[PDB]
DNA sequence: GATTTTATGTTTAGATCTTTTATGCTTGCTTT
DNA sequence: AAAGCAAGCATAAAAGATCTAAACATAAAATC
């Protein structure tokens, strides 16, 4: 009989149980995780800073100042990632203390009253909150009157920040940029358009005497394909972290980032269902962290994460090229893992600098059919073995085409580039210095072949000796990756896809074609009442004569009525058809 | 509104007979499709015209003039260019 | 069948809590009923916690009523202020002082009729975006998703999971 | 009581009536009165030039008043059939005036290097100014589509702009995508994102838009959804 | 497949 | 005398009844 | 045979006209 329902139990004005926060992996999870969060928010706001220090000086310099000034930020599609930047702009505001600044959600602003309401409202509450008059009575009078109360002896500015411009109602924002226009040399405003598209929304929605009355200037935060450029070389690639997706999921992020959504948020979201997808499989999959805390967890590990450990595919073909008490004993087996897992990440280190000399080698090149970015050539490398595939071989008959002298310019490029990767990343992390001591004669190899082409068949030579020194030793394939190295990769796309990448269309056709796939019966791979019906009507056409419909169902299989308009009643709850408004007991398919 | 006799116009189809004199003018040929915009959008706040009460460059119009107030406009305005004068009388 | 089905939907149910403890939000989107397996779940692991069933295929059910609900009934605050914006913000503001007051709520169907706008929606969006509150969901109707743009997508951290058992719709044709 | 208004007082009557009033006319300026106000604040914009010394030296010598008047002039010949609107004009006179004067700061004689920008000026009045998912482009493509091809020119294919349901845009949608994806919950919630962009609009159905009776609008002109054609590379004038 | 690995390596390596 | 509280008269926004119009849709005639 | 225009039609939505439920500010009295 209610609409809803109460089982209040306590509350007055860490969900999880200590079984599973007493274990290693949470706190593993944990502290990865937070160091990815804590490292994308410092590089979202390096980048952001520039635009940041931009709209506070401008601020600052409308405070050193009627047609208001106002800075339209062309903002991305997305809105969430947005958000907390416009707060840390307020706490600039209120860091400098030179303005109070309301924001002005499309929401609160269903007419001008409630427009003017919720800007004087928010301005007051604003300044109360840096240091409760009537809803009815907060007119732009009473707002010129407190500020002459409070504010002359100093001018602070009247910030209104306008994260939605394109979600505004077109009339009452017209009228409150020309109330505002006629307050602004009593009242110092400044106006800020979050438009979520181009400056042509800008021009068109605005009327020919909104224009007039306005003083707009374009600010510029970065385009989220960018954004994603930049978070891809610089975190999930950077070194320092243990845990390396596949190049399958890595593909099908990007994926997601490129046709679907400019959601950065949204990345983020799927990189930690990654990631707690991969972790809570056990305190196993929690050795995938820095080397020395990893063997302290080889110390700790008990006898399931022995059995976690053992059945992981990428161990059987390191039992293949052979020890009794290593397979069973364990503790054997928990002595040879060092090896396994500093080899691998070893492996790891040199495929990340080894993948930087390749994307400096390529993308000066015109054409650039592998990719002129590293995200490209890593999953191109980790889906398939590189030396295989055509397009490799495209890139070295137009890189054995070319002129000696830029190519010998193009690698010391390279191996400027790659030395300086050498100088300035790996060099702090644990097993840094066995990496560049491994890769460094390989380098110093390439540096004499360098040398000798300063001094035409040459050029196979160097070929020859970047395949053998690191294309085929630090350069594999994801089935070429040393063993064990399935605690390091996340090659499960199934569950991530079906948890991620919602398809109610997909999961409704699957349960209404091939029930088997959901219901396991031995028999049906009997019926159920709506699959009849449904395959029924998907043979009708658009309109549904509904008794000739109803024929073949008794055709098919009184009470035969009651299940029929009982199918069709679940079906029209499906949204599948409609029952027609001109024709009473006919249908229509939708 | 003479040749189809009153019958209601839009943005689009008076910037078709519009173009068809720009084209030919040789002195209206640098303006573009945003400054008669904004004189379209001028001449609704004027109330000039009245909308028939969507896109800003798509609504429906109506003339709130008679023909001899216009006509008469042609002759008070001051120094007006020949070539509108005679599309005047065409 | 439907009972091997029913308790591997069971088994799932601790790496549900850990899904939920990390800020994800649980919603169904199966073609039989989701009603016999979620009171499955309030009474297996929720017998506890602070749980608010929401059946939104009532079809007189207000948003009002979930909002002067959860400010009333949990936060001994009083009725909500009239203006739905202005009541999440009151529900946020009165959640940003109390950690650890951990809460749930489960709605039958997102898409029910009163639901079916989109200020519904949008303050489902803005009830769950809370860090605190954590929300499961159910979903039937095949055309849910025109109205979750983006933004709103982004503030239902959803996790999906395809929980379809053949149940018969009794409950929804029974209002 | 004075009442400011564009509208004559015609406009104003009601049905109950109105008492007397006093109308009063202002007329819009002819191009010699908009040329004598541009050219009362000579001083000014004068004391304003001498704030920013080669430069300064010439300044002072050739920023004259018979000069700033053939300025005028020079200005009124091109944007006074444009606008006759003063404030305008002595916003983008001022910057004109600052373009204007660099070939006398070094050494008519000036007609060609500012009627140069000016004919670009003219394109910026009133404007006072000082990317796309792959799946997106394809739906506003099909909208356009949906939008100006009729409801009777699609058999054959496959007033302004008409109204469109959205069935209609995911066929045009499934015709134009030569790949059939999936129907994700990302692909409806672009379309929801879309509208809420304003790239298309509503006109109708809003209570019932997962009934699919909803009338949607596509608003955008062939400019812009040509290059959203270039950039896939996929030519959308064969439809 | 686990089991006929398992037979394998556990007859082989041990 | 001051505060608080609450009982009530006023306001304001939504709900609902007309009716207009109207337009997508039915379907049906007619036509190439 | 189907394609297109048409009599109409049947619900829909768009003012709009008018009223009712919720809110809300104010008056007034109970009490400290």
């Amino acid at each position: 009989s209610k609409g809803c329902f109460v089982y209040k139990n306590g509350a007055t004005r860490s969900l999880l149980g200590k079984e599973v926060v007493q274990q290693p992996f949470y706190e593993e999870y944990r502290k990865a995780w937070n160091q990815i969060n804590d490292h994308i928010a410092d590089l979202q706001h390096r980048s952001y800073a520039r635009t940041l220090e931009q709209l506070v000086d401008f601020v600052v310099g409308q405070a050193e100042r009627e047609v208001l000034p106002t800075a339209a930020l062309l903002t991305g599609i997305n809105q969430p990632d947005h958000l907390s930047q416009f707060t840390a702009l307020t706490q600039r505001l209120h860091a400098q203390r030179a303005a109070m600044v309301c924001v002005l959600q499309s929401r609160d602003c269903a007419t001008l009253k409630a427009a003017v309401e919720t800007l004087v409202f928010g301005l007051v509450e604003d300044n109360a909150e840096v240091e409760r008059l009537r809803r009815s009575q907060c007119t732009m009078k009473q707002l010129k009157s407190w500020y002459t109360n409070n504010f002359d002896s100093e001018r602070r500015q009247l910030v209104v920040i306008l994260p939605d411009f394109e979600c505004f109602n077109a009339s009452v924002l017209q009228d409150l940029i020309l109330i505002l226009s006629a307050h602004c040399g009593s009242l110092p405003f400044v106006l800020v358009l979050g438009v979520a598209t181009a400056m042509t929304a800008v021009h068109g929605t605005l009327p020919y005497h909104v224009s007039s009355k306005i003083r707009l200037r374009v600010f510029q935060t970065q385009a989220a394909p960018t954004g994603l450029n930049e978070v891809l070389d610089k975190v999930l690639l950077s070194p320092k972290y243990a845990f390396h997706l596949s190049g399958k999921t890595f593909k099908f992020l990007t994926h997601i980032f490129l046709y679907y959504d400019f959601s950065i948020h949204g990345f983020i979201q799927g990189f930690k269902y990654c990631l707690m997808e991969h972790f809570f499989g056990g305190n196993a999959f929690a050795l995938c962290t820095d080397y020395s805390k990893a063997l302290g967890r080889i110390k700790q590990l008990t006898h399931e994460d022995m059995e976690t450990i053992r059945r992981l595919p990428s161990f059987r073909p390191y039992v293949e090229q052979i020890i009794i008490a290593v397979l069973t004993d364990d503790d054997y087996l928990k002595k040879k893992l060092p090896q396994l897992l500093r080899d691998c990440l070893l492996h790891f280190l040199l495929f990340r600098c080894s993948l930087e000399f390749l994307t400096e080698l390529v993308g000066d090149l015109p054409r650039c059919p592998l990719g002129k970015l590293r995200r490209e050539l890593y999953v191109n490398c980790l889906n398939r073995a590189i030396i295989s595939t055509p397009e490799y071989k495209e890139c070295l008959q137009m890189l054995s085409f070319l002129s000696k002298d830029e190519f010998v310019a193009k690698v010391n490029r390279a191996l400027e580039r790659t030395e300086q990767f050498l100088v300035e990343e790996i060099a702090p992390l644990e097993l840094g210095e066995a990496c560049t001591a491994v890769l460094r004669p390989k380098l110093e190899a390439i540096r004499l072949a360098v040398d000798e082409v300063v001094k035409g068949r040459a050029l196979q030579k160097t070929l020859q000796l970047i395949e053998t020194q690191i294309v085929q030793d630090h350069l594999r394939a994801l089935q070429d990756a040393p063993p064990i190295h399935e605690l390091f990769v996340f090659s499960d796309i199934a569950t991530v896809r079906r948890n991620i990448i919602g398809a109610p269309r997909a999961a409704l056709h699957t349960a209404l074609n091939n029930p088997h796939f959901y219901m396991q019966c031995k028999c049906c791979e009997t019926l159920p009442d709506l699959s009849v019906v449904y395959k029924l009507h998907l043979e009708c056409g658009r309109m549904i004569n509904l008794f000739d419909w109803l024929q073949a169902f008794r055709s098919v299989v009184p009470q035969i009525q009651a299940r029929f308009t009982r199918a069709v009643a679940e079906l029209q709850f499906l949204g599948y058809i409609k029952m027609s408004k001109r024709k009473t007991d006919h249908a229509t398919r939708l | 509104s003479q040749i189809y006799d009153r019958d209601s116009f839009n943005f689009e189809i008076i910037y078709a007979r519009f173009s068809k004199f720009a084209k030919v003018s040789t002195t209206m040929q640098a303006v573009e499709r945003s400054i008669v915009l904004k004189a379209f959008e001028h001449l609704r706040i004027a109330e000039l015209i009245m909308p028939l009460t969507v896109q800003k460059e798509f609504e429906m119009h109506k003339l709130a003039l008679t023909y001899s107030q216009i006509h008469h406009c042609m002759q008070r305005y001051q120094a007006l260019p020949t070539e509108v004068a005679q599309w005047a009388q065409s | 069948s439907i009972n091997a089905i029913m308790e591997e939907y069971r088994s799932y149910f601790p790496k549900w809590m850990c899904i939920l403890n990390e800020g994800f939000n649980i919603l169904l989107y199966g073609l039989g009923s989701k009603h016999q397996l979620l009171q499955s779940f309030h009474r297996e692991v929720l017998h506890k916690q602070t749980v608010l069933v929401v059946n939104g295929f009532f079809p007189s059910l207000t948003i009002k009523d979930m909002l002067d609900s959860i400010t009333s009934d949990i936060l001994d605050a009083g009725i909500s202020p009239a203006n739905p914006h202005e009541a999440v913000d009151m529900i946020e503001e009165e959640f940003a002082l109390i950690p650890e007051t951990h809460l749930f709520l489960i709605v039958h169907n997102l898409d029910g009729a009163m639901l079916r706008n989109v200020k519904a929606q949008a303050i489902l969006s803005r009830l769950a975006r809370i860090p605190n509150i954590h929300l499961l969901a159910s979903i039937d109707h095949i055309n849910t998703p025109l109205l979750w743009d983006q933004g709103k997508l982004c503030s239902f951290n959803f996790s999906w999971w395809d929980c379809t058992t053949m149940l018969p719709y009794t409950n929804e044709t029974a209002f | 009581v004075i009442l400011l208004s564009q509208l004559p007082f015609e406009k104003f009557y009601n049905k109950t009536g109105l008492s007397e009033i006093v109308c009063l006319h202002l007329a819009q300026y002819n191009k010699a009165e908009t040329q004598r106000i541009l050219g009362s604040d000579f001083q000014q914009v004068r004391n304003q030039l001498l704030e920013q010394k080669k430069r300064l030296e010439i300044c002072q010598e050739a920023v004259t008043e018979d000069f700033y008047n053939n300025y005028l002039n020079l200005f009124l010949s091109v944007f006074y059939k444009a606008c006759r609107d003063v404030p305008e004009l002595q916003l983008t006179a001022r910057k004109c005036l600052s373009t204007y004067l660099e070939p006398v700061l070094d050494g008519s004689r000036l007609w060609r290097h500012i009627a140069g920008p000016l004919r670009s000026a003219l394109t910026q009045i009133y404007m006072r100014i000082e990317e796309l998912p792959y799946y997106a482009k394809f739906l506003l493509i099909a909208a356009f589509l949906a939008s100006h091809n009729a409801a009777k020119q699609d058999k054959r294919l496959f007033l302004g702009p008409k109204s469109f349901s959205i069935d209609r845009l995911l066929a045009i949608f499934y015709a134009i995508l030569e790949e059939k994806v999936g129907l994700t919950c990302n692909l409806l919630s672009q379309i929801s994102t879309l509208v809420h962009l304003n790239l298309l609009s509503f006109v109708s159905g809003e209570q019932n838009i997962m009934e699919g009776s909803a009338r949607l609008q596509c608003t955008i002109g062939l400019e812009f959804v040509l290059q959203i054609g270039k950039v896939v590379g996929f030519n959308v004038r064969q439809y | 497949d686990y089991e006929i690995w398992k037979a394998r390596m556990l007859a082989k390596a041990q």
